[PDB]
């Protein structure tokens, strides 16, 4: 069975390179393409370039001409891109990938993909905010609560409530960075005349700054 | 509009063919190493005088007037690209054959082909170079192949060599031998015929164009008759005149075919596709007919 | 470079070629590896 | 350059349903246009090749037809094992473009939101900020719009709004909408309010809060 196997994710300041490996394995890998192929997660993918491991030939994307470098090293049999200097436009999930034919440009065997995050904030520990609901208190059937936390530069970031209890009705929402720090908030939603009486607490954890914090949530 | 017969490539009768090719191929160098010794090609060897200029005729005047008939002619990019990489090609094989219809010093004959071919491993991609200015930028000087040129020469010399030491070792299987061959070489060639016919089908006539058979019919006679002045001119022997002159005209068209096939998708090169076969159909009949010409010459001189 | 094909001296197809299993005749032949083929807008011109 | 274009950017079908995707080509390309299907949080696939011949190892409901510009990929019989992301790409060029993607997701009975909106917190006021949270769950249709009136006002100046993808035990949406305001600007305007509108009804349902209780 034919497998590439990638290297893994990266995160590297702006304005200095950063290399990543694809080890080919259940073939020949000599006497086949590789193609390299970038896709942000809002956007549609693009190819960055192909290369010929038996003779090193290589073809680029003329966008990516300048700024991207395909290496073979045979004896290892593992292809290597080096992404020369970085700006915070170029972050987004590189695959490895390898042709059938090497007549036609269809690749077939895709690798697990590289994450590359470009960016010049250092670690900073999340701050986490409670969320209750207002003055008005209202009981109706159902209450939702919440809980913010923002601050924090890497993404290890997870919440849960309660730690093994809930996990039913809770939403955790996609990080997004603002000032070059990102913020997500989760919700969680719990039966009336349940939160007042028994406490709910929120548990998050990073991971990158070795940091949990725990807290409840205290009507206001 | 062009269009190719659903399975061109993978078909039974295609592979037959290519069997049938490898056949002639071997069968005709078995059969072609009699008339030639190792002496009188160490003798040519050592006087370049014939291979020099039977060298300079090939690669100055086949891509020249490859040049020159797509100029005047005003033929397509394409067009003017396939028969420039057509005249870069080295000498093929067929020389060989027709100088034996000519009885035309043998040894200086496969002297002259295999020289031609390791100097065109060199020297094609530079004559692509110098003469495709203008037409397709592109390197295409990658495309070319360069193994398999010595690969096969390396295939193609291995038969000669070895009917050339049985002929030197016991000539008593002259007839036992060559007469098979002989045999064998003409049902190969009809099945060849019967064969190309089948495959091709009725998709040639798309390559039929009055342009493509004019420049297809000149170069063949253009470049013989270029290279029987020419060799004439430098006061060379008759016989060596005539295999010089039969040898700068005969062309390798399966390099081009390769080289084209890998430079451009099928849609670009489509209806000049059967360009190679096209030029070997017309030196095959080009040559037919001057060997009925010298025949008769010969006649007309008893 | 991309062609990996042995020409044969006869011969006029693509497929034409010395090679002892005939694979340039099967379903996937490999003797060219060019797969950045040029789509040349201008080759249907006359200069 | 050769331009991919997909028609339907989102398409949403339920299982057991033949659905179709259209593919357009700025250029002819002959047929050279291949079908990638990724799925969530995986690696792309490769689905059909030369736009007709379906891949080793996919289900056979798969189908591609067309040439020259336009193309098409049926999916007949509908599975949940395939509902993700669909690409192309072509071979004719060099670049080798890619075209923007086709996502497909279940169908499920119209929702509406469940509108909740949060003060800041005490301790996040202390701190120097003040961010106000409106979330919105469980509504199938995905296009709301969220209105922030923070006195009979709009303002979309500080709004950032988050999108959860179509969840699993159920086929729903959730989208929160945070409105960031420095400290001593927070306590100049009193009232506070997240609007959301919705194909489920005409009138935008109001969730309001008021600063001084």
């Amino acid at each position: 069975e034919v497998q590439l196997q990638e290297s893994g994710a990266e995160l590297v300041r702006p304005g200095t390179s950063v290399k990543m490996s694809c080890k080919a394995a259940g073939y020949t890998f000599t006497n086949y393409w590789i193609g390299w192929v970038k896709q942000r997660p809002g956007h549609g993918l693009e190819w960055i370039g192909d290369i010929y491991p038996g003779g090193g030939y290589t073809n680029y994307n003329e966008k990516f001409k300048g700024k991207a470098t395909l290496t073979a090293d045979t004896s290892s049999s593992t292809a290597y891109m080096q992404l020369s200097s970085l700006t915070s436009e170029d972050s987004a999930l590189y695959y490895c990938a390898r042709m059938k034919i090497n007549n036609q440009a269809w690749f077939a065997y895709w690798g697990q993909g590289t994450l590359v995050t470009v960016s010049a904030a250092k670690t900073t520990p999340p701050s986490v905010y409670p969320l209750a609901p207002g003055s008005a208190a209202q009981t109706n059937s159902m209450v939702t609560l919440g809980c913010l936390v923002k601050g924090y530069f890497p993404e290890p970031v997870t919440v849960t409530w309660n730690s093994g209890s809930l996990s039913s009705g809770v939403h955790t929402f996609p990080a997004v960075l603002q000032s070059d720090l990102y913020t997500l908030s989760s919700s969680v939603t719990v039966p009336s005349s349940t939160w007042p009486s028994e406490t709910v607490t929120c548990n998050v954890a990073h991971p990158a700054s070795s940091t949990k914090v725990d807290k409840k949530i205290v009507p206001r | 509009n062009f269009t190719l017969p659903p399975n061109f490539g993978k078909r039974p009768t295609d592979l037959a063919l290519s069997v049938i090719l490898v056949f002639m191929l071997f069968f005709i160098m078995l059969s072609l190493g009699c008339t030639m010794e190792f002496s009188k090609i160490k003798a040519h060897l050592w006087k370049p005088k014939g291979l020099a200029i039977a060298l300079v005729a090939q690669y100055g005047i086949m891509p020249l007037t490859a040049f020159v008939l797509g100029k005047v002619f005003r033929l397509k990019n394409i067009e003017a690209l396939a028969i420039l990489v057509c005249g870069c090609s080295p000498g093929g094989n067929l020389s060989n054959v027709f100088s034996l219809a000519m009885k035309g010093d043998m040894n200086l004959s496969i002297v002259m082909t295999t020289c031609s071919t390791f100097c065109a491993l060199g020297m094609m991609p530079l004559l692509l170079y110098i003469y495709s200015r203008g037409i397709y930028d592109g390197d295409l000087k990658d495309k070319v192949p360069y193994k398999g040129i010595v690969i096969s020469l390396v295939l193609v010399l291995i038969p000669c060599t070895i009917g050339i030491v049985l002929k030197s070792k016991r000539p008593q299987y002259m007839r036992y031998v060559i007469k098979g061959g002989m045999i064998i070489i003409l049902l190969c060639s009809v099945a060849v015929t019967v064969l190309s016919a089948i495959n091709v089908g009725k998709s040639i006539m798309f390559a039929m164009t009055p342009l493509l058979i004019a420049t297809s019919s000149l170069m063949p006679f253009i470049g013989f008759l270029l290279g029987y002045v020419l060799s004439a001119l430098f006061c060379l022997n008759g016989r060596c005149r005539r295999t010089v002159s039969m040898e700068t005209g005969c062309q390798n068209v399966q390099l081009c075919s390769t080289i084209l096939n890998v430079a451009f998708p099928p849609e670009v090169i489509g209806p000049l596709f059967f360009f190679p076969l096209l030029y070997m159909i017309f030196q095959l009949g080009e040559g037919l007919l001057l060997i009925a010409i010298f025949w008769c010459y010969e006649k007309f001189k008893t | 470079g991309t062609n990996l094909s042995v020409p044969n001296p006869l011969g006029f197809f693509p497929d034409h070629q010395l090679d002892p299993a005939f694979k340039a005749n099967s379903e996937n032949p490999d003797w060219d590896l060019n797969p950045h083929k040029d789509n040349w807008p201008d080759a249907n011109k006359v200069g | 350059d050769i331009v991919m274009t997909q028609s339907p950017a989102s398409l949403s079908a339920s299982v057991g349903e033949t659905v179709t995707i259209t593919c357009r080509a700025s250029e002819n390309i002959y047929s050279y246009l291949t079908w990638y299907q990724q799925k969530q949080g995986k690696s792309p696939q490769l689905l059909v090749y030369n736009a007709k011949t379906l891949a080793e190892g996919v289900p056979s409901r798969f189908s591609g037809s067309g040439s020259g510009t336009q193309f098409s990929l049926k999916i007949n019989s509908l599975q949940p094992e395939d509902f993700g992301s669909y690409y192309c790409q072509h071979h004719y060029g060099t670049p080798f473009t890619f075209g923007t993607g086709t996502k497909l997701e279940i169908k499920r009975a119209d929702a509406a939101p469940t509108v909740s909106i949060f003060p800041p917190s005490s301790e996040q006021l202390t701190s120097g900020g003040a961010s106000v949270v409106c979330f919105l769950n469980n509504f199938y249709p995905k296009d709301i719009n969220v209105k922030w009136k923070i006195d009979g006002s709009e303002r979309q100046n500080g709004v950032l709004n988050s999108w959860t993808d179509q969840d699993s035990k159920d086929s729903t949406y959730s989208m929160s909408s945070t409105l960031t305001l420095t400290k001593d600007e927070y306590e100049r305007h009193n009232s506070y309010t997240c609007e959301a509108t919705h194909k489920t009804s005409t009138s935008p349902i109001v969730k309001s809060f008021n600063r001084n209780e």
